[PDB]
């Protein structure tokens, strides 16, 4: 999965 | 609420308390009760409640994911009928996590958003709408899942208009929106082009910047824009 | 209990889907509700009991362990007054814990060990009650102390007596019993070498006995000697 | 801390 803050 | 008799002070004092120890629903339940005292919330105020409910949402999502992942499993071919105890369970902790996010939803809408006037709360509250309904979105399957993707989306460009106007390229509220903006585009939308030309111009513009920070500042901005790369190289 | 409604195949079936999706306070629950039904146990079933609250109670611990910790050291000298807040969020936590605790004690005490005549399911059941009876001797500091470690020895004791009488050195109940009791000794009882003659003595008559094991046996029971060791080469 | 099973 891609990084979300 | 329960919440309703403890001083602000406190709430904040104890949320601080609970992320030391890693109680992420408690440190939530003490940061909702401190946004219902009514007064705005400062820069420090605001990453507390931000960080409660992104663990707390965050350890349902995990969740969620796997249990979807075993109910897809057993509606495949030759799978044996194990009744409905998988999409139960699922169902549960999708509720659970519905929940939630109309939790912080209903605490940006009552009042949190309406009396944000600078841009940095204004952003970051407008980047949370956008988060909680994206979260909304991937559990999502009937009549109202466009609106809740539309509603996503409009409350990220909100977010992304006054950050582009009001805040310098390497603003870290601005890289972190447009990083969730562009993953919102990738995950949600069903716009790869979108989310991948996002993650680049975001990055080439801070990138730009720079030269501006203090060591410190460059620090922060720097961090943000390697998540963006990590993207980017995911994606490409 | 709000389980009630629900068979109890389906409670154990979700209670293994928790588990796999690491949600262990609703694997808890649904064990919980599972007991409630009032059947016996199988073994995998006990396994599940144990793992659900184990969990649970261990996130706990830690918990209140990071706030006794910042509770000390608020109460040294030169130390600014902060306050009630540490205490009374050590008290929440505390009480939350003692409650778990006070919840699988029940359990066990209606009716799971009245009912258990095998050695594996009286010792594993005798076990956890000392186990439950040493996490309260953990936080408490009261005219009951005392009673509830010897409440704690007492079943650590008789689930001893039974192992040795009914099962081989390297039942892993057995070992896993006669590890935690070494604990016990060593934590809570103030007696160190109690702690080291059990640790060592069991290891050395687990491995033998090691010969009469298939290799998955061997595998079982040396993982849990190893623990033993790990625990001796940290109090010599 | 010690190990516990
Ligand atoms: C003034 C204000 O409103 N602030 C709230 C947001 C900040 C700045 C102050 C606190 C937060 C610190 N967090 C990080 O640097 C980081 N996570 C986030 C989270 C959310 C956003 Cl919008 C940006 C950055 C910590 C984890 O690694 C990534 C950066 C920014
Ligand atoms: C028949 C019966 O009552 N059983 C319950 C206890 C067992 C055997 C079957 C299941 C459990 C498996 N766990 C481990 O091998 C291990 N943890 C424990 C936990 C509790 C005890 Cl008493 C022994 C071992 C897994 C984690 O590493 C250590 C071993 C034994
Ligand atoms: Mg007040
Ligand atoms: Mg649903
Ligand atoms: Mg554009
Ligand atoms: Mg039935
Ligand atoms: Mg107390
Ligand atoms: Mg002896």
């Amino acid at each position: 999965f891609p990084a979300t803050v | 609420g329960a919440m309703g008799s403890m001083e602000r002070a406190s709430l904040i004092q104890k949320a601080k308390l609970a992320e030391q120890a890693e109680r992420y629903e408690d440190m939530a339940a003490f940061m909702k009760g401190a946004v219902e005292k009514g007064e705005e919330l400062s820069c420090e105020e605001r990453n507390l409640l931000s960080v409660a409910y992104k663990n707390v949402v965050g350890g349902q999502r995990a969740a969620w994911r796997v249990l979807s992942s075993i109910e897809q499993k057993s509606n495949e071919e030759g799978s044996e009928e194990k009744g409905p105890e998988v999409r139960e369970y699922r169902e549960k902790v999708e509720t659970e996590l519905q929940g939630v996010c109309d939790t912080v939803l209903g605490l940006l809408d009552s009042h949190l958003i309406k009396e944000a006037g600078d841009a940095e709360s204004r952003v970051f509250y407008l980047k949370m709408k956008g988060d909680y309904y994206r979260y909304l979105a991937e559990v999502a399957t009937g009549d109202d899942k466009k609106r809740i993707i539309d509603s996503a989306r409009s409350a990220y460009q909100e977010a992304m208009d006054i950050s582009k106007k009001e805040m310098p390229p390497t603003n870290p509220i601005r890289l972190g929106l447009a990083l969730n903006f562009s993953v919102f585009h990738y995950e949600i939308a069903n716009s790869p082009e979108e989310a991948i030309s996002l993650a680049k111009t975001t990055f080439d513009e801070a990138m730009a910047d720079l030269h501006t920070l203090s060591e410190d500042s460059y620090k922060d901005s720097t961090l943000i824009m390697q998540l963006l790369r990590d993207n980017l190289t995911l994606w490409t």
